[PDB]
This record gives structure tokens, C-alpha cells and sequence, in this order.
């Protein structure tokens, strides 16, 4: 609670400044402080929170993949250093995911009553369990994978009942859930099916949108198509 | 290439 | 001294792994730990130390410039937040420069007897006083500028006596000292003169070099020319 | 453009 003495509005303002400065660790600490004020988050604030932690954990994941590759080639060389340093980065990454999952559990999800907020937070919960699953090997690897799948599934169920198929939150949830199927659950056919069905239902709803909403939805649709091109 | 995902 | 229990060789090995992972804060902590073992550094180790801290302070400087620009436009808006956050980043940056200057003073420079090592460390001392000068405003701004200038000057004096004009350490020292003159000391004519004299004396010594040394020297000469094109 | 410097 190093941010406990700062005003909620000042934390949000500084998160935006940190984003402009590409200081994403600062950004995430500011947004964590804002969440810990206990009030619900607006749409803009939810996106600040996600952007901040996505960039933090993204750097850790990229580092972990570099070190994992070196470790595997060194085991195909001697000394514990590569394993030690990989484990260090892995432990840091797990700590960030635990932090995010802790904010969602205390108490963002339980207070989220609207479709847009509940789906957003359940998608985040799936994402950060997915990041844990990327490095998991031990007793709980299967439990971690099913925590991701369950969060994504609950988000999908709400999103199909409460949001149009072009809604960018719904589209991004489907994109990331399809990545989960391909990369984590060893279910490439499920990944491809979900990406194609999501793309096709969004295409048939584009005619409703304004020009600005059209640009938002088609940007994510392009990512679905990019994945399908990689996978097929 | 790696898969695309969003925040 | 969180690295005090790790072997010197393991610290160096992990610094190299951190460089491959683009984990420069880790890299700098590993190299700080290696310096604190008390032994002199090899050429490769000196370059690891410099690369690590250059990347750390480079991110801070870039953030500081973003925030400084926002602060100045907001004073041309209200609230202390932009100044507070700029000051935070500034304090962190100053702390990193103090760390580096402390490693040089305790005791890298005093043990450096060879030209290549002494010039390298005195150049670093000039650089990190220069980074302090970029953010300095108060009672010691002029003393900081003269600490940079004095370190660079001592390095220049040794380098002109002990190294050929194509030596990459000598070239990089001259490049950075010319940046000091242009950006810090408000001495653009001195900056241009130094860059041109350095470039011309290196050009006339290229005929001695092997192909590999030629590539090393001409890469830095290109940076001298790039600066001269910007400045003239 | 900003000035070029080296480590
Ligand atoms: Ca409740
Ligand atoms: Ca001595
Ligand atoms: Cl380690
Ligand atoms: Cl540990
Ligand atoms: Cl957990
Ligand atoms: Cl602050
Ligand atoms: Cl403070
Ligand atoms: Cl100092
Ligand atoms: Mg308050
Ligand atoms: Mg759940
Ligand atoms: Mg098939
Ligand atoms: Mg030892
Ligand atoms: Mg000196
Ligand atoms: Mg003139
Ligand atoms: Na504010
Ligand atoms: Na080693």
C-alpha cells in the first residue's frame, strides 16, 4: 500500500503520465493503488489497468522465453546459472500475475454488475491464469489451465448474452480464448473454430456500426484473421 | 510468428 | 550487497544472459555485484557494465524528457501531479548516476593503471556527471558541469598520449565530450571543433587498421559525422 | 533529431 496516501484522481493522472513516458511498472503501481481505493473502475480506468500490466508481464514473458530457449539448448554446457536466472524471472512473472489475480478477486469481479465490466475482468482473469500456465510444470499445472478456461468460459457466456458480436471486449476475449486453446490447451481445432465463428459473426454485424466503432471492431478482426493465417 | 492477443 | 553471495563468474554469466533477455536493470545489478567483488574488470566486463547502466539511465532520461515537456506546457492546467512525477523519475535517475559514480570512485578509477581502462572509466565519470547536469537546476549545477568537464578532460589528455586516434574508446570519448560541449556547456563551436578534429585525425589513421578494427572505428566516426550534420 | 552518444 505504498500508494495509500495518494488521491485516487492523482493516481489515475499519474498512470496516464507514466503511459506517455513508457514507464509501465510505474503505471501498474499507480493503477494498483487506484484499484485499492475500493471504488469501481470506469471503462477508461479498466483499460489503463490492463494496458499497464500487459506491458509489465509482456516484458517478463519475452525474457522468460529467451532464457527458456537458452536453458533447453544448454540441456541438449554446464552450471546452474541459466536455470537460476530463468527461475528468478519466472518467480517475478508469477508474482505479477498473482498481484493482478488478487486485484480481480479483491474485489473487482464481485462488484462488477454490468456486462462490459464483468466480461472485461473475467477476460483478464483468464489472461493472467494463461500467463501462469505458460510457465507451469508442477502439481497445479492442470488446475491453472482449468482456472483460465473457466474464467474465459464465464466471460464468453455473458458476452454472448449481453453484447453484440462486434463489441471490442467480446472480440478481444474471443481472440485471447482462441490463443488459449491453441497454445495452452493443445486444442488447435477449437482455436480455429472459435476464431472463424467470431470473425464471421462480427462481419455480419458491422453494418450497424458508426465509422469509429467500425474501426475499433475491424482492428481486432484483423488479429483474428492474422492468427487464422498462421494456424491454417 | 507468435499469436496475436489483446489487453 | 544483495549480490554478495554470488560468485563473480556467475554474476558475469548472468549479466550476459540478462543482456540477451533485454533485462537491463538485472544486468546492471549483476555487474554492480561483480564490481563489488573488488577485482579489476576486463575489457569485456567493462563494456558489460557500461551497456547495462547506459540502457537503465537511457530509459530514465527518455521518461524525464517526456515529463519535463509536459510540465513546461502545463506551466505555459493545474495540480502538483506532473511536477511530483517528474521529480520522482528525476530522483530515481540521480540515484542511478550516484550508484555508477560511486562504483567508479570505490574503487575502479584508482586501480585503473592501463590507458584503456583509465580512459574508459574517466569517460564514464564524465557521462554520468553529464546525465546529472541534464536535470540539474540548484546550488551545484555549475559544480556538476565542471565535474563532467574535468573527468572528460583528464580522459582526453591520457587518450591523446597513449592511444591511436582510431581507438574506439578514444573516439567515443571525443564523441560524448563534444555532446557535452553542445548540450551542457552551451559551447557549440567547441563541440563542432572537437568532432571535426577527431574525425579528421581518425581518417588519417585508418590505413593502419585491419578490416575488423576499420569497421569498429568507422562506426563511431559515422556518429561524429551525424552530429556535425545536425550541428552545421 | 537528438545527438548521438556511446557507452
Ligand atoms: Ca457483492
Ligand atoms: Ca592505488
Ligand atoms: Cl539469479
Ligand atoms: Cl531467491
Ligand atoms: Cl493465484
Ligand atoms: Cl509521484
Ligand atoms: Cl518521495
Ligand atoms: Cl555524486
Ligand atoms: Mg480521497
Ligand atoms: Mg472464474
Ligand atoms: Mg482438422
Ligand atoms: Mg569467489
Ligand atoms: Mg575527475
Ligand atoms: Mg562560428
Ligand atoms: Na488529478
Ligand atoms: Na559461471
Amino acid at each position: 500500500g505504498a500508494m495509500g496516501s495518494m488521491e485516487r484522481a492523482s493516481l489515475i493522472q499519474k498512470a496516464k503520465l507514466a503511459e506517455q513516458a513508457e514507464r509501465y511498472e510505474d503505471m501498474a503501481a499507480f493503477m494498483k493503488g487506484a484499484v485499492e481505493k475500493g471504488e469501481e473502475l470506469s471503462c477508461e480506468e479498466r483499460n489503463l489497468l490492463s494496458v499497464a500490466y500487459k506491458n509489465v508481464v509482456g516484458g517478463q514473458r519475452a525474457a522468460w522465453r529467451v532464457l527458456s530457449s537458452i536453458e533447453q539448448k544448454s540441456n541438449e554446457e554446464k552450471g546452474p546459472e541459466v536455470r537460476e536466472y530463468r527461475e528468478k524471472v519466472e518467480t517475478e512473472l508469477q508474482g505479477v500475475c498473482d498481484t493482478v489475480l488478487g486485484l480481480l478477486d479483491s474485489h473487482l469481479i464481485k462488484e462488477a454488475g454490468d456486462a462490459e465490466s464483468r466480461v472485461f475482468y473475467l477476460k483478464m482473469k483468464g489472461d493472467y491464469y494463461r500467463y501462469l500456465a505458460e510457465v507451469a510444470t508442477g502439481d497445479d499445472k492442470k488446475r491453472i489451465i482449468d482456472s483460465a478456461r473457466s474464467a474465459y468460459q464465464e466471460a464468453m457466456d455473458i458476452s454472448k448474452k449481453e453484447m453484440p458480436p462486434t463489441n471490442p471486449i467480446r472480440l478481444g476475449l474471443a481472440l485471447n480464448f482462441s490463443v488459449f486453446h491453441y497454445e495452452i490447451a493443445n486444442s488447435p481445432e477449437e482455436a480455429i473454430s472459435l476464431a472463424k465463428t467470431t470473425f464471421d459473426e462480427a462481419m455480419a454485424d458491422l453494418h450497424t456500426l458508426s465509422e469509429d466503432s467500425y474501426k475499433d471492431s475491424t482492428l481486432i478482426m484483423q488479429l483474428l484473421r492474422d492468427n487464422l493465417t498462421l494456424w491454417t | 510468428i507468435r499469436c496475436s492477443s489483446v489487453s
